[PDB]
């Protein structure tokens, strides 16, 4: 995942005040901070005044400052504040812009943008284009993936797919086949899909005729809520308006037939952000459609299924003979070496078949969840929640194929004695961070909490 | 007042609430920052005091021996406490109220020789350790004393 | 973790005019309408989604707000609907005020409040099984006279503790009146791991509460913002009327009695004791 | 505030060894050696590292699975 | 069968229960071999 | 159709105060394939499960258990107040496994001697958890029970799938001759419900006994933390309670002060015990034509009332279960939740 929000403190500040001028983006980049960063954010609002780092410290206690560094090292980068070395000592305080446009979207300011949606008959059915927006996501699902018949006539969505490499296929020769990015995009279940479009969307579309801060506005004013009335009548920039039509192209935006009305508001800019129900000729019902098959018999049991999610089961299983509720496919060492082909890591499928699958396998997870997790200490031995067995199968088949062992951290240096390092090392067999020390060499590579909270320790 | 100012004045209020109004903008927001002030500094000397509940001694074998002394004087005011309550056995209480204040002596040997030896720290970590115990044998030897004059005179 | 906040709100006109009574008129409880507005919109924004719901106690019963029984039958704009129909409902309770609702002023339904509250947290977390919701409640009182310590709701306000400890659900309080420790709430918050506070009147508490009235919904690593201690120094003697500490409790009938026995027939269930007894407690 | 970066390997002394092979091979992208067991190299070429180590090992043994 | 006085004079049976437990014998004599504790009132407690 | 209690006679007195003592059934019987694991360890889960319930209803009473193996009552666990004590006992128990014949005269006796202590105000009680078809005694019995009701020792014993006669007569015998208390199981739930309706006290009809004033005082929390001291398991602990009169620490309990042995507690407990006295009425269901009612709940605010003429769907009943003194409905979530947990009637609280 490249992590739109890296990508977020990415951009420069003055653009990021450009952005934040937008009531509606402060709310929706508040929905994304992690929780401490929210919290003191939330807190900050208000009080007009700056206030000293030391009551922030003090705010939290022990065995969870860890967060309290996310949260201010995420802030510091996408620069929502302004560390203040006043009198020597932080006067912290948020983008002054940042703090008034939410302080105006928490009780009615004017944001015009975020208010840009119409009332009015909302003629648009549940299902109605619902079914519609879902048949023209799943039609470009299965042509970027490769389906017997690809209608996906997106030409800009195929140029993007292209030139951003979405997908190890030969435009060339119009192959649309998975890459590193294929892979991906088979492994990012909706969210990770439509953000990983949008990110290609961005960089594609970021020459000319940009407006980067008319962007966002429109894409998380159709994130924010259902603008329907007037939108793309009224609320939208001219490029803005263009936009808005290459998205709903896209299947993005639901936007009606006729050319000209308001925001049709799909529910695809609800799931950008939700993190919720996956769920979308007029035929549809299945909230466990998917039928999968994945058992400790390491088999394909399959009576639910969806012929889009069978063909990506496939993409790292073998099939024979497709059957009524069935499809003939067995999943062995051979059936992930094909992904492995591919190079693709047995990682992504892990968390995939923890969550995806499981409209089939919901009974399987609940067997094997057996929330066995209250009583693990009591009975110290799991029941299977998360299936050891087929992961140390799928390791094995990884490590037939790869043979190299790395570790993350970064080389620490200046222990100029042993008792020191001694302490430490003791302070981090505690704490289990110490991938491992020598004494001798005054050196290692591990992961910054132990120094962390040795520096702490000694400057305040 | 109460009826009819009450009603007055909650029809006022209902008009107010009614007269438009509710600027949560005007919402306070914390209005006198200097009153802003005063409510953070109430909070922080609170969230303060109920910090200080951290929820390790020094010499392992006095400590293990201040220990033992403890039980001693626990079960020792414990026949005590049985006895001074119950009644007819006084000679008994009055050979357990002598072994007790016996016993209270030689704890205030036992800290003064405490603190003679291990110092001053480890004898102030000492009388913490025994300050409860100590206060209850003092309180029965106390109570022992106003019970006998109170017999006797 | 979504949260179910359902604050509850009493307003007796007759302790909205003691509100008005405490120092001047210098406004009434509009003040505490519009800041709980706010704050429910705080809290609605918070998290992902997670309900909220209001309850009242006016003079002669109480009343749902927020969750709108069947009655037919902006900014996120949600925030919207809330607060529009939580004050047009509000004002039509308003509506429903007169003399025959200033004549029961007998009793004080706080702990009806809370009771049905509290039944509204379980309805909610039954039916949504899955995604468990960690809820919470709240308790708004405007503080007024005539009465030290209404006493006639101790039980049913011990009740909702048990109820919500074994529920799992903090219950947060905040009186606004004069400087008496309410101890029936006070011994509330703290034993079923809240929060009290005692505000004055007429400060826009919009910072006390998101500050000290926003910590408890899943969070528990925060020191909590609770007064001075919170002595559990219980009930006064039924016959006397003074705190006790070395109480003299009867029997099946549980009444805890000072240091003067009547000598039979514990003055709350007629059971007349053994006299035998009586003076083996006089042996002292 | 002193932290060395790069990609930490930690493996048996021989693969090490074959490693600086490969490594000296593909022209010593490896930044530092830390014991025989550890070594500490620049993330940029570890990749190709693997995939000729992947050609030699196929190679070599080229699996006769007989 | 028991009686209070019955274990008081069980003094085979005490003894058997002072090397019942360390901390019980240790209690004991330095309740006793500390010039401190006739064993009666002792066990008194203990019945 | 309906399974509902007719009415509660007794709603006058109960034991507040107890003294239970579990005696388990640890014997070569329980090695049998009924319950799902065995007999054994089914057993001693819910009789964990029944440990946490009963000395959180009855937070004021002791408790003990006694396991019967090899013909020998063996106590895993004296009487004490604390239940994590006995609940850890039972831990270790559970993963050892059973032997011999049940003794059930030995367990009898030893459980007669270890409730002497229990002072008359105090109640005793023993609940035999009996899985076998058999006994061995080394003595006559019927002297034992004899002595039994000669102490006022009520016995309640919860067979397995099976009726033995000497047990029926035992609790026929101490329970003062009204026989109800010798209920045996045909089913795992009907077993959970078993230990569930174990938990409360126990009335029949009381004859009129000695009722007495007992001494007993609150605490008050402590202050300090770093002064960590104890004066009931002579340790360090950051704070804890005050005896009011022996003037003592004491680690966090309703437990008996350990320096001046008078009881402790807060209320909560006493509150309890309120609960238990003096119940509701059993909420009525509203007749299914007749009612006319408001079509929502009354303390929650459910839509399931009615349907209004469907055959027979509406022929069905009314989901009205309606309480009597407040005569207000409440939807079947709700009446089954007031009557199990919470016992203030909502409505009838509102007057
Ligand atoms: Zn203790
Ligand atoms: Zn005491
Ligand atoms: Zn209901
Ligand atoms: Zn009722």
């Amino acid at each position: 995942k490249h992590s739109v929000t890296q990508y977020l403190e990415e951009i420069p500040q003055q653009v990021q005040n450009r952005l934040y001028t937008s009531p509606a983006t402060c709310l929706a980049i508040y929905r994304i901070l992690p929780p401490l960063a929210k919290f003191f954010i939330m807190a900050m609002v208000f009080n007009e005044n700056e206030v000293p780092l030391l009551d922030l410290d003090k705010w939290v206690n022990s065995n969870g400052k860890l967060q309290f560094q996310n949260a201010i090292k995420s802030m510091k980068s996408l620069h929502l504040l302004i560390p203040n070395k006043s009198s020597g000592t932080l006067m912290i305080n948020l983008n002054p812009t940042f703090k008034i446009s939410l302080r105006n979207a928490l009780t009615g300011g004017e944001v015009q943008n975020s208010f840009g949606v119409v009332v009015e008959e909302n003629v648009v059915s549940l299902d109605l284009l619902d079914e519609y927006s879902a048949n023209k996501w799943e039609t470009i699902l299965h042509f970027m993936v490769g389906t017997p018949l690809a209608k996906i006539p997106s030409e800009k969505v195929l140029n993007l797919l292209k030139h951003s490499k979405l997908m190890e296929e030969v435009n060339s020769t119009g192959e649309f086949k998975i890459t590193n990015e294929g892979f991906q995009f088979l492994l990012q279940e909706i969210n990770s899909q439509l953000w990983t479009l949008l990110l290609q969307y961005l960089k594609m579309i970021e020459t000319s005729k940009m407006d980067l801060v008319d962007v966002l506005h429109f894409i998380f004013m159709l994130g924010a809520l259902e603008v329907g009335k007037a939108y793309k009548i009224d609320a939208l920039s001219e490029t803005q308006r263009i936009m808005l039509q290459d998205m709903r192209d896209y299947g993005l935006v639901f936007q009606k037939h006729s050319n000209d009305s308001i925001f049709y508001p799909t529910k695809l800019a609800l799931m950008l952000t939700s993190d919720t129900k996956t769920i979308r000729g007029l035929k549809n019902q299945d909230i466990p459609d998917g039928s999968l098959i994945v058992e400790t018999n390491f088999k394909i049991y399959s009576y639910s299924n969806s012929p889009l999610q069978i063909a990506v089961l496939s993409l790292f299983v073998h099939l024979k003979a497709r059957f009524v509720n069935m499809v003939l496919g067995q999943i062995t060492r051979e059936s992930i070496r094909r992904a492995l082909t591919n190079g693709i890591t047995a990682d992504q499928i892990i968390a995939y078949l923890e969550t995806h699958a499981h409209p089939q396998m919901r009974r399987l997870a609940e067997e094997k969840l057996e929330k066995k997790l209250e009583l693990d200490p009591n009975c110290k031995e799991p029941l299977q929640v998360l299936p050891p067995t087929v992961v140390d199968q799928i390791r094995l088949w990884q490590l037939e194929l790869d043979r190299v062992i790395t570790y993350e951290g970064s080389l620490y240096s200046d222990f100029e004695t042993s008792q020191e390092y001694n302490l430490l090392s003791k302070y981090a067999q505690d704490i289990g961070v110490l991938l491992w020390k020598d004494d001798k060499k005054k050196k290692f590579f591990i992961s910054k909490e132990g120094n962390s909270q040795v520096l702490d320790f000694a400057k305040r | 007042s109460n009826q009819q100012m009450l009603q007055q004045l909650s029809l006022v209020m209902d008009n107010l609430i009614n007269k438009l109004d509710l600027n949560q903008v005007v919402p306070n927001n914390e209005v006198s920052n200097k009153i802003n002030k005063r409510v953070i500094t109430a909070i922080k000397i609170n969230a303060k005091q109920a910090k200080h509940n951290n929820v390790e001694v020094k010499s392992t074998l006095p400590i293990d021996l201040l220990e033992s002394c403890r039980m001693l004087h626990t079960t020792c005011c414990e026949f005590l406490k049985h006895f001074y309550i119950h009644q007819k056995q006084a000679s008994t209480v009055k050979k357990l109220y002598n072994h007790l204040k016996d016993c209270i002596e030689k704890l205030n040997e036992l800290f003064q020789d405490v603190l003679n030896g291990d110092g001053e720290s480890m004898s102030n970590t000492c009388t913490a350790y025994l300050k409860p115990v100590l206060n209850s044998i003092t309180l029965a030897t106390h109570k022992y004393d106003e019970y006998f004059n109170e017999y006797n005179n | 973790s979504p949260s179910l906040l359902t604050v509850i709100i009493e307003i007796a006109p007759k302790l909205w005019t003691t509100f008005d009574e405490e120092g001047n008129e210098k406004g009434s409880i509009i003040k505490v309408l519009e800041a709980l507005i706010v704050f429910l919109n705080a809290h609605l924004a918070f998290n992902s989604a997670n309900k909220v719901a209001v309850i009242a106690a006016y003079s002669q019963g109480i009343k749902y707000l927020y969750p709108e029984s069947t009655s037919a039958l902006d900014m996120y704009r949600r925030f919207r609907n809330v607060d529009e129909t939580l004050v047009e409902e509000i004002y039509k309770l308003f509506e429903l005020e007169k003399k025959q609702i200033e004549q029961n002023s007998q009793r004080s339904t706080l702990a009806g409040a809370m009771s049905a509250g509290l039944t509204y947290v379980n309805r909610i977390s039954k039916e949504s099984v899955t995604t468990s919701l960690k809820s919470r409640l709240l308790v708004l009182t405007c503080g007024s006279g005539s009465s030290k310590d209404e006493i006639f709701q101790y039980i049913p306000i011990m009740n909702c503790i048990f109820s919500a400890t074994k529920m799992k659900c903090p219950i947060d309080v905040v009186k606004i009146g004069g400087s008496k420790e309410s101890t029936f709430l006070q011994q509330t918050t703290d034993a079923t791991n809240g929060v009290y506070l005692h505000v004055e009147s007429t400060e826009g508490l919009i910072q006390y509460l998101a500050t000290a009235m926003f910590i408890d919904p899943s969070l528990r690593p925060i020191i909590v913002k609770p007064n001075h201690g919170s002595v559990d120094f219980r009930t006064s003697c039924y016959l006397t009327g003074r705190v006790v500490a070395v109480g003299f409790i009867c029997s099946v009938c549980l009444c805890v009695l000072s240091i003067i026995p009547p000598g039979n027939k514990c003055p709350a269930c007629d059971s007349q004791f053994d006299e035998h007894v009586i003076a083996k407690l006089k042996r002292k | 505030a002193r932290a060395r970066k790069g990609a930490l390997v930690q493996c048996d002394p021989s693969i090490k060894a074959l490693i600086l092979q490969i490594d000296a091979k593909m022209s010593d992208i490896v930044l530092e050696e830390l014991d025989d067991t550890h070594l500490l190299v620049n993330p940029s070429k570890v990749e190709f590292v693997k995939h000729e180590l992947n050609r030699l090992l196929s190679k070599n043994i080229y699996n006769p699975m007989d | 069968s028991l009686s209070k006085e019955k274990l008081l004079t069980n003094l085979k049976l005490q003894q058997s229960l002072l090397k019942g437990n360390k901390v019980l014998m240790k209690v004991f004599q330095e309740t006793v071999i500390n010039a401190g504790l006739p064993p009666s009132e002792f066990w008194s407690t203990r019945i | 159709k309906k399974r509902t209690a007719k009415k509660n006679i007794t709603p006058y007195q109960r034991g507040i105060i107890r003294s239970l003592i579990l005696t388990l059934d640890c014997s070569e019987a329980m090695l049998e394939k009924d319950l799902r694991p065995n007999r054994h360890a089914m057993i001693i889960q819910y009789a964990i499960d029944f440990v946490h319930e009963f000395f959180d209803q009855n937070p004021i009473s002791q408790m003990g258990i006694i396991i019967m193996r090899n013909g020998l009552a063996q106590l895993v666990s004296q009487v004490s107040g604390n239940p994590q004590d006995h609940i850890d006992a039972l831990k270790s128990i559970r993963k050892q496994e059973p032997k011999g014949n049940p003794s059930l005269q030995n367990a009898l006796e030893m459980a007669r001697g270890l409730l002497l202590p229990v002072p008359a105000h105090c109640t005793r009680e023993v609940l035999i958890v009996f899985g076998s078809l058999s006994t061995t005694d080394p003595g006559d019995i019927h002297q034992t029970i004899d002595s039994l009701v000669s102490e006022k020792i009520r016995v309640k014993v919860l067979g397995l799938s099976a009726q033995v006669a000497i047990c029926k007569e035992l609790c026929k015998a101490t329970n003062y001759g009204d026989e109800s208390f010798y209920k045996i199981l045909l089913d795992e739930t009907h077993l959970k419900e078993l230990f569930n309706e174990a938990v409360t006290p126990l009335p029949v009809n009381k004859i009129n006994k000695g009722f007495t004033l007992v001494k007993m005082g609150f605490p008050t929390r402590i202050f300090e933390d770093t002064p960590t001291f104890c004066s009931c398991h002579s340790k360090l602990v950051y704070g804890g309670y005050f005896c009011p009169n022996c003037h003592s620490k004491v680690c966090s309990l309703p437990t008996v002060c350990p320096c001046c042995d008078l009881m402790l507690i807060l209320s909560t407990h006493l509150a309890r015990s309120y609960h238990h006295l003096m119940p509701l009425k059993t909420f009525a269901e509203v007749p299914t034509t007749e009612k006319f009612r408001s079509e929502d709940c009354f303390s929650c605010q459910s839509r399931f009332p009615i349907l209004k003429n469907h055959k027979n769907g509406k022929l069905l009943t009314s989901s009205r279960y309606r309480c009597e003194d407040c005569k207000q409905e409440f939807c079947v979530d709700c009446d089954v939740f007031i009557h199990e947990i919470l016992h203030n009637c909502p409505g009838c609280e509102s007057k």
